[PDB]
């Protein structure tokens, strides 16, 4: 409708087409960031007059992936530690708080953590 | 009082009571701090700055160590190289490894103090882990991240002491201390995002500002705020053709280092509803233009309506600029027209404060000299919401002595203790001849402050003749040194178009049905007749109530984008410094005034800013001399004063309303601000709901 | 000083007539506590009304035509800044740095 | 202990619930007030909270913000005071409060002893209360009788020399509804 | 060259003794996105690289409104 | 051999030195020179000692990027090493070493910021090309392209 193809949004109000080009991403319609270009807009240009925008680099939209990530749930403990699961080749390692009733992300890899006494009350 | 000491071998000359802290910056010696800054009251909890007294066993903190003659002072023995990297390392223990994600990484204190006085090599290896902080949510400009705070209270100091809103505290004990408000609640301040400048850390961002840079990108542009009238002096960061952020910068005479949230928060305004093409109307629509076709259609539209000597009417708003001002004015002088004047609603035509004595608009005592005031009345006026920052001067002199300030009009939430006398002219007769009147008489240095507002109200002569015969018949007020009238305006233009004489003291010239009606920059003009057969010109930089009254739209640049002349409330004339380029195909305001004055005959002799400044000098010789407040004489301050004094006219008691509705909408810059508009959801127009309704 | 340098220099004659230059001392930041840059006396150039940027539609890179953007002059003194701003004939204002009114600061003030 | 410096609204304790002193505690409260200078009345937030404490249960919001509003002061400054004492109890506690003190004067007459055995007895682990609302063990530090190191506290009474079978008669005592001799 | 592909490229390079196809299942990379048939240098066709902006431009410009005079 | 660095006075070689000052005898030197080289590359590979590679100073030499992910005192330093640089004190200097071209030196001028605020580059090169037309003054043709290979020209160090 154009207008889910050029307006930032938490969620797709649809379901993302991996065969249609004029998506943000393959896995995602709408942009993550208010000063992101639209795709469509984008590929409105005279240099794409003859091109074939299937073969243009689309990387799948990282937004969408990371929240297919389950929250990390952490027991007798209100403080949660994550360094990129990978030790030297992840990131600098940081310590979370878990106090409060909510699932808190990552400050570099974006994985959620939290308490499982709060487990019920998250996932409704 | 001078006492001779001794830091590392220099002497040094100070006055009692002095800080060792203080009296190594004189003498060129850099003591490292955190928890000391030179505005907030004295706390040792950041133990950063320890010296060595010479003949004494202990550690002395040189911020709270009070000075002795004849005392020697060491900072950079080994004993103290070892106290530095001591106290570093704890700091650093607990602290969070996020400087990449972490909005202070390029101007952090604690990084450059670390890496100047700390150890190369950090010991903590621990696996039970760092301490861990939650983030409380204290509004939407304030960004907290309270792993990063090294507790050193300077936001604890500033908003409970300067800004004045005690929401603010250390909760905990030990290890477990928390800085924040306890409860989950907002800060109610209109100074409260100068906590962001104090915390030396990451703690506290802002959030407007999180991400999107970081310093070393930036370009430094020294120039004024133009959201009020006080014109404190801001820097202004750039990154290209953006401005990025706006912080305070040092002056002593008017800001001293802080600004409202008004002014650093309004500037992503400045992306929004901007004026870049020139628009014409046909019908019901605006369609776009070139420059030529714009200038062409309001000549033609001149010749349409054929407007007469007073039939040309040229309105000024509050962001205009004085070189604007003065070739908007010779344009409607060059056409015999005469009918000049700003947006505001002022009931009677020629101002009450006149505009023929400076003196009479112009706050005569300068904000410096608040800090030797006895005695202070307040009429009609609200300065926490008009001057925010001279607010703040008025609560520091409060609390440091004995000055009491008294109130009439409109009652308002306030940071000090007001002595409140009534609301209306009424209750100022009853105190300037009661006890609040003889209290003035014997202060050595009274200050008297009329509200801009006090114009806007059907009382406004009242208000003017009581002060000036009390002023006048007192000998203290108005002395060869001191002058104790002040009149304290909100609008960055109103000095400069009363210093130029651009308003009509002609009731009949006021009155008159005008044809054409040249908007620059006006906005506020719901109460201001604009006849629907009339042909419109709007001259500005954001699309607003003036673009949509329009018939042809001049898009102009704003005040980040122009070298501009701007007069404050105290009579400082201070050029603002361009920064970035108007967006579109906008031009210098002053600029398309001359322009159009050739494509309406009256072709103005101006060409270049030089000589578009000189013509200021012609106007008024003060106007080309900048960071300087040229005074009123003692002699002609009293003509002055008493021509306003008007026997025979009547006081009809009505309230001296507060003139500021909404804080965070006194512009268009402001109104197009999407921070702003956040903030009127959380905090109020006020600034009184304490309860964040908008963040969940 | 009173010699005319720039007729030698080698620069364009768009510097003298059509560029203004601002010998000034860095301010204080409001973000931190050290005054190490407000030792030193700079010189900059005002920016061109128009082109000092612009965007390129291709990359959107910063796109500039100001070739004295990016360049700033160190002194250690303000006459040494007027000397060589003099000496090279531009047009040049100076800004006076703002300096700090000396306050004593106590830990009695804190209740008295 | 269990420091938290972060209220979170419950409905067991939110600003809403209305809080004010009896008739009784009114009169009482001035009498403190009085044994402070009148230019600082400030100082006496300390025994109004416990006062208001004593009198509701536990330090609840309502009665910082009452004392608040007593003394004219800011809420955030009572804030800070409820929050850096740990008698003032943030959260509903039980009927009695059971203080094992684990220092070291303590710790080397067999205070561990004394921990052990009450855990097992009431089944609640140190910082937890019973479901019945009656009780509440808490670990506490030094509280000036480690003459007699095996002591333990019970709300506003000692208990000192103890063993972990003397232990459970005081628990019993209380359990019953019968006040164990202190001593 | 370009056709052959990111996991073999190296190992044709003698950067390794383990072939892709010998790698431990630790040792392989794990994505969390589909893997596509492997697509070589595509200059000289219609299917090159043409690059863009990835921002919106800096400022907004107003959208005109007409208000009637009383 | 007359300011020894980085480790040349703990190793043995010898120098070639002509007589006739020809080209023929300076490419004898540069073949004994090449023999020399390898003479001490397999000192170098027996003589190698166990240690750090780089100063042990994290305030010019960046940290190890384990250390760096598990020390805040290490990020500090590799945030600070990369962004603002490292500040060298006021000063100026003439550092020369035996470069395989002749003598190349380097006049650096330090104001105590993190940015060189004088680089002079001494290039041989440049030194020897400035003796071209007194040494081929009299040559043929052919004997230019000889002595300009015989003064192991490159001209990006002499047009630095
Ligand atoms: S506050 Fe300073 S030291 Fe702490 S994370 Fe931010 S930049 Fe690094
Ligand atoms: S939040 Fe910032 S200003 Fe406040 S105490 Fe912590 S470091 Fe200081
Ligand atoms: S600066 Fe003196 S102890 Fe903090
Ligand atoms: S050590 Fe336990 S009461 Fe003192
Ligand atoms: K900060
Ligand atoms: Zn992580």
């Amino acid at each position: 409708s154009t207008k889910e193809l050029t307006t930032a949004r938490i969620k797709d109000i649809s379901k993302p087409d991996e065969n249609n080009l004029q998506q943000q991403a393959p896995n995602r319609i709408s942009p993550w960031s208010k000063s992101q270009k639209p795709r469509a807009e984008a590929q409105d240009n005279v240099r794409f007059a003859v091109k074939d925008l299937a073969k243009q680099p689309r990387p799948y939209a990282a937004i969408d992936l990371i929240y297919k990530q389950p929250i990390r749930y952490i027991e007798h403990d209100n403080v949660a530690v994550c360094d990129g699961n990978g030790g030297a080749q992840g990131h600098p390692k940081v310590y979370i708080n878990l106090d409060q009733n909510k699932a808190i992300p990552c400050g570099y890899c974006g994985l959620r953590f939290a308490q499982a006494a709060f487990k019920e009350d998250i996932e409704s | 009082k001078e006492v001779e000491l001794t830091v590392d071998g220099v002497k040094v000359s100070i006055e009692a009571g002095s800080s060792i802290i203080q009296a190594a910056e004189k003498a060129g010696v850099t003591i490292p701090r955190y928890c000391y800054h030179e505005k907030l009251a004295v706390a040792g909890n950041c133990r950063m700055c320890l010296v060595e007294i010479e003949r004494s066993p202990k550690l002395a903190a040189s911020c709270a160590m009070p000075v002795q003659n004849g005392m020697s002072v060491l900072t950079n023995t080994p004993k103290i190289k070892k106290a530095r990297e001591g106290v570093t390392e704890m700091l650093l223990e607990n602290h969070p490894l996020d400087c990449p994600v972490c909005d202070q990484g390029g101007e952090c204190d604690l990084q450059e103090q670390s890496l100047r006085y700390g150890s190369d090599r950090g010991r903590f290896h621990e696996i039970v882990g760092k301490r861990a902080v939650e983030n409380k949510a204290i509004g939407p400009l304030i960004k907290t991240s309270m792993n990063r705070c090294i507790h050193c209270t300077r936001c604890v100091r500033f908003l409970n002491d300067v800004a004045g809103a005690p929401e603010f505290g250390t909760a905990g004990r030990g290890n477990d201390m928390q800085i924040g408000t306890y409860v989950e609640r907002n800060v109610n301040s209109e100074l409260s995002a100068n906590v962001i400048d104090l915390c030396p850390v990451g703690a506290l961002t802002s959030k407007p500002y999180a991400f999107r840079a970081r310093p070393w990108e930036l370009k430094r542009t020294e120039t004024i705020d133009v959201h009020d009238a006080l014109g404190s002096n801001v820097r202004v960061d750039t990154r290209g053709i953006e401005v990025m952020r706006v912080l305070p910068r040092l002056n002593d005479e008017i800001n001293e280092e802080w600004i409202s949230d008004k002014t650093r928060f309004a500037c992503d305004g400045l992306k929004t509803q901007r004026l870049t093409k020139p628009l014409i109307r046909q019908g019901n629509t605006f369609v776009d233009a070139t420059w030529e076709e714009a200038l062409a259609t309001i000549a033609e539209g001149f010749q349409k309506v054929q407007p007469k000597e007073n039939e040309i009417k040229a309105i000024v708003g509050s962001l205009t600029d004085l070189e604007s001002i003065v070739a908007l004015k010779d344009l409607v002088n060059k056409l015999g027209s005469e009918n000049v004047s700003t947006d505001g609603d002022a009931t009677t035509v020629p101002p009450a404060h006149g505009a023929d004595f400076r003196s009479n608009y112009i706050f005569n005592s300068t904000i410096d000299n608040i800090e030797e005031a006895d005695q202070i009345l307040l009429v009609g006026t609200n300065p926490r919401h008009e001057a925010a920052v001279l607010n703040a001067r008025i609560r520091k002199v409060w609390l440091r002595s004995d000055l009491e300030v008294h109130h009439v009009g409109e009652e308002f939430d306030s940071t000090f203790e007001l002595n409140h006398l009534g609301s209306d002219v009424n209750a100022l007769a009853k105190a300037l001849t009661g006890e609040v009147g003889k209290k003035l008489s014997e202060a050595s240095k009274p200050l008297i402050i009329i509200g801009s507002g006090v114009t806007e109200t059907q009382d406004a002569e009242a208000v003017y003749a009581t002060v000036a015969k009390f002023v006048t018949s007192n000998a203290n007020i108005v002395t060869p040194e001191w002058n104790g009238f002040n009149l304290l305006h909100r609008e960055a233009s109103r000095v400069g178009a009363l210093d130029v004489g651009f308003t009509t003291q002609s009731p009949e010239v006021a009155n008159t049905k005008a044809k054409f009606i040249y908007l620059l920059g006006a906005d506020e003009i719901v109460n201001k007749d604009i006849p629907k057969d009339a042909f419109v010109v709007y001259q500005g930089h954001h699309g607003d109530l003036g673009a949509s009254f329009a018939d042809v739209i001049l898009p102009g640049s704003a005040y980040t984008e122009k070298t501009a002349t701007y007069v404050n409330t105290e009579g400082r004339v201070q050029s603002t410094r361009a920064a970035t380029n108007p967006p579109g195909v906008a031009r210098e305001d002053w600029m398309i005034i001359r322009a159009l004055s050739e494509y309406l005959g009256a072709t103005l002799p101006y060409d270049n800013l030089y000589e578009m400044r000189s013509r200021l000098a012609d106007v008024a010789p003060h106007l080309l001399r900048h960071e300087v407040v040229e005074p009123v004489s003692e002699g002609i301050a009293k003509v002055g004063f008493q021509s306003l004094v008007k026997p025979g006219i009547q006081s009809k008691g009505v309230l001296l309303k507060n003139p500021i509705e909404n804080f965070y909408f006194t512009d268009v810059i402001s109104k197009s601000s999407p921070t702003m508009a956040k903030c009127v959801g959380s905090f109020g127009s006020k600034i009184e709901k304490i309860k964040d309704e908008k963040a969940n | 000083t009173d010699l005319a340098k720039e007729l030698v220099s080698g620069a364009p004659k768009e510097l003298i007539t059509e560029r203004v230059a601002r010998i000034y001392q860095e301010a204080k930041a409001a973000t931190q506590s050290g005054q190490h840059n407000t030792e030193t006396w700079k010189i900059d150039w005002d920016i061109l009304n128009k082109g000092n940027r612009w965007e390129n539609d291709l990359m959107g890179y910063q796109s500039s035509s100001d070739y004295m953007q990016g360049t700033i002059l160190k002194f250690d003194t303000r006459e040494g800044a007027i000397r060589f701003a003099k000496g090279q004939g531009w047009d040049y204002y100076i800004q006076e740095p703002k300096v700090r009114r000396f306050v004593k600061k106590d830990y009695s003030a804190n209740f008295y | 202990s269990h420091m938290i410096s972060v209220h979170r609204d419950t409905p067991k304790d939110n600003p809403e619930i209305p809080f004010e002193f009896t008739k009784e505690n009114l009169e009482r409260a001035k009498e403190i007030i009085a044994k402070y200078p009148p230019q600082y009345k400030k100082g006496a937030v300390m025994p109004l909270l416990d006062l208001g404490q004593r009198q509701l249960g536990f330090t609840s919001i309502s009665v910082m913000n009452y004392v608040a509003k007593y003394l004219d002061m800011p809420p955030m400054r009572v804030y800070e005071v409820a929050t850096f004492y740990t008698m003032y109890n943030r959260k509903p506690m039980g009927k009695y409060n059971v203080q094992v003190c684990t220092t070291t004067p303590c710790q080397l007459c067999g205070s561990d002893g004394i921990m052990k055995a009450i855990t097992e007895h009431l089944q609640i682990r140190p910082g937890q209360t019973t479901p019945d609302n009656l009780f509440t063990l808490q670990e506490v530090e030094c509280l000036g009788a480690c003459v007699n190191a095996p002591m333990i506290a019970v709300n506003d009474d000692f208990y000192e020399d103890l063993t972990p079978e003397r232990t459970v008669e005081i628990l019993k005592g209380f359990q019953s509804g019968d006040i164990p001799k202190p001593g | 060259m370009s056709e052959v592909e990111p996991g073999w490229h190296y190992w044709l390079a003698y950067g390794t003794d383990v072939p892709p196809n010998q790698l431990k299942p630790e040792e392989k990379s794990v994505r969390a996105y589909p893997v596509k048939k492997h697509v070589p240098n595509l200059t000289y066709t219609d299917g090159a690289y043409v690059p863009y902006n990835t921002a919106r431009p800096k400022c907004a410009t107003w959208d005109p409104k007409v208000t009637e005079r009383p | 051999k007359s300011q020894p660095y980085d480790a040349y006075d703990k190793v043995d070689f010898d120098i070639a030195v002509g007589t006739k000052g020809d080209c023929y005898d300076r490419y004898l030197i540069r073949m004994t020179e090449f023999r020399q080289s390898l003479r001490i590359i397999e000192q170098c590979c027996n003589q190698m000692p166990p240690g750090p590679v780089k100063v042990e100073d994290f305030k010019v030499a960046p940290p190890p990027r384990a250390l760096m992910k598990e020390d805040m005192e290490a990020l500090i330093h590799h945030f600070l090493l990369y962004t603002k640089g490292y500040a060298v004190p006021a000063g100026e200097t003439y550092t020369a070493i035996e470069a395989p071209k002749g003598e190349m030196a380097v006049y650096v001028v330090s104001d105590g910021s993190e940015r060189p605020y004088r680089c002079k580059i001494r290039a041989p090169g440049f030194a020897h090309l400035g003796a071209f037309d007194h040494i081929a003054r009299g040559h043929f043709l052919p004997d230019a392209v000889a002595i300009i290979g015989t003064m192991d020209l490159v001209f990006g160090e002499v047009d630095r």
